RNA sequence: AACCGGAUUAGAUACCCGGGUAGUCCACGCCCUAAACGAUGCGCGCUAGGUCUCUGGGUCUCCUGGGGGCCGAAGCUAACGCGU
RNA sequence: CGGUAAUACGGAGGGCGCGAGCGUUACCCGGAUUCACUGGGCGUAAAGGGCGUGUAGGCGGCCUGGGGCGUCCCAUGUGAAAGACCACGGCUCAACCGUGGGGGAGCGUGGGAUACGCUCAGGCUAGACGGUGGGAGAGGGUGGUGGAAUUCCCGGAGUAGCGGUGAAA
């Protein structure tokens, strides 16, 4: 039926990424949104928008890379190293503030979903919430 | 004068041989050939041309390969229309990641120009004055751009990049740029400048080879002619 | 199959030849195993292409499905390979 | 390791390591991501059930709303002493000992958040199912029927072998 929804967008993105693609449609939820939003803003991508294809609402995703590169293999670097399911539903993972995880000493996200909304690490720190571990990108 | 010289009989090559890495550079499948984007043949030809100009200005070396049916000749003319080494008849194994080697063939090929000019040009033990001077023939007819290359190049120019990425991929190797002539058979991601046109009509190997060839003595004054190169171009 | 003979062989409870019961076939009822093999559980979403082929549909060079093969992007794998 | 040149056995000299000890046996955790939650795998290495049907169970599309069980946050209670930990003392040192400090999951209680998971109410149509029209097929069950071949029986004609093997019998 799709089982989850946030993984089949998580890996949308892997799987477009690594065939240097520029753009990936995903079918549209609120909370795949979101998600989005907190991608965007830590320029992992370069955005989103709403759209429709076939009277049916998608969300289009820009994807970004570094600089094509010296020797044999220019591929770029990759924004998106690494992206990642954490909870699912098979096994749902949910901490609080006192141990939500460092995501490569600082250098890495945390999405994290909370009764404040869907959260950086940091920002949940800061705000001082814990909820449901989203997934990790670095 | 380019423009129009381009869509005279150049434009668009093959159908479905092709790599849909190129699909970028292709205004469509009508007929059931591919017809190339010509407006972007521009578009990459002065990026092209300005990486060439520079290098030229500066005094550097592009080296040029061509060792297929139609380019053949027209390279080894305007190679030497621009005084710049080539390789024409067989790409080596390691002539820029084995040079070193690679080059004392060069190296003992002129040798042998000292004893075709010698108190020996008409004696030693004579079964030598064939093993030799036709040995100087295979040292001839590989070795006749590549002998003025003293030092790796600065960049390399390339006619069918598919029939030539033995070259290419040691290019890379090296860092050494790659400029090629590129068509739908082949993969521009590993074409460092590229020219995306038709690989194959001896028309357009012409058209533009030839007119790289400007920039290259035109970044040096003293142009020439429309230059010889119509090898019997019909 | 078994078995009864003819051979061959150092022997020949075998391979080769001549015969031959159960069985192989049909009805009904049991057994429930296999290199029961794609040695690859079922379902869904995503990720280049080329080529041959079965069966549909269209605006019928070809396009769009559903099946059957080979080659192979990316990636995977100890490798051999797998690769819409 | 040892079969006449043994740094591997036994003694010598010498050397290495610990030292009032040094070796040995047993048992425990380790290395062992070798039961893999952290942290594994199944074409050919150990490993996909012979196939379906479907029971319980696990899992579950898009939008809105109610509840606040899961989940998160704040207070507060509990969490004995000893131990462990950080200090500062006392036996000449330390071992030992003492004084003081600092923590903590888990659980009760009060208050709060509602993104996610649950639940309840209503909505959608991209999943699933049905309608209509059309298609290919050694898919299954029942009856019936057709011709080529072998074997047997009757008739004609007809004669000395046939069959079989590597060769034969
Ligand atoms: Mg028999
Ligand atoms: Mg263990
Ligand atoms: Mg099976
Ligand atoms: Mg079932
Ligand atoms: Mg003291």
């Amino acid at each position: 039926m799709l089982t989850d929804p946030i993984a089949d967008m998580l890996t949308r993105i892997r799987n477009a990424t690594r065939v240097y693609k520029e753009s990936t449609d995903v079918p549209a939820s609120r909370f795949k949104e979101e998600i989005l939003r907190i991608l965007a803003r830590e320029g992992f991508i370069k955005g989103y928008e709403r759209v429709d294809v076939d009277g049916k609402p998608y969300l289009r995703v820009y994807l970004k890379y570094g600089p094509r590169r010296q020797g044999p293999d220019p591929r770029p670097e990759q924004v998106i190293h690494h992206i990642r399911r954490i909870s699912k539903p098979g096994r749902r993972v949910y901490v609080g503030v006192k141990e939500i995880p460092r995501v490569r000493r600082g250098l890495g996200i945390a999405i994290l979903s909370t009764s404040k909304g869907v959260l950086t690490d940091r920002e949940a720190r800061k705000l001082g919430v814990g909820g449901e571990l989203i997934c990790e990108v670095w | 004068v380019k423009e129009l010289l381009e869509a005279g009989v150049h434009f668009g090559h093959e159908r479905k041989r092709w790599n849909p890495k190129f699909a970028r550079y292709i205004y469509a499948e009508r007929n059931g050939i591919h017809i190339i984007d010509l407006q972007k043949t521009m578009e990459e030809l002065e990026r092209t041309f300005r990486f060439i100009e520079d290098l030229a200005m500066r005094g550097g070396t592009i080296l040029f390969v061509g060792t297929k049916k139609q380019a053949q000749d027209i390279v080894r003319m305007e190679a030497e229309r621009a005084g710049m080494p080539y390789v024409n008849q067989r790409w080596l194994g390691g002539m820029l990641t084995n040079f070193k080697t690679i080059s004392q063939r060069v190296h003992r090929l002129e040798e042998l120009e000292a004893l075709f000019a010698s108190p020996e040009i008409e004696e030693r033990p004579k079964k030598e004055q064939v093993r030799l001077k036709h040995e100087l023939e295979r040292l001839q007819k590989y070795l006749s751009g590549f002998r003025l290359l003293k030092r790796l190049p600065d960049a390399i120019f390339v006619v069918d990049p598919t029939k030539e990425a033995i070259a290419v991929r040691e290019a890379r190797k090296l860092f050494i740029p790659v400029i090629a002539l590129a068509d739908t058979d082949s993969d521009p991601d590993l074409v460092d400048y590229i020219i995306p046109g038709n690989d194959d009509a001896i028309r357009s190997i012409q058209l533009i080879l030839s007119r790289a060839v400007d920039l290259i003595i035109q970044a040096r004054g003293g142009v020439v002619e429309p230059s010889p190169s119509y090898a019997l171009v019909q």
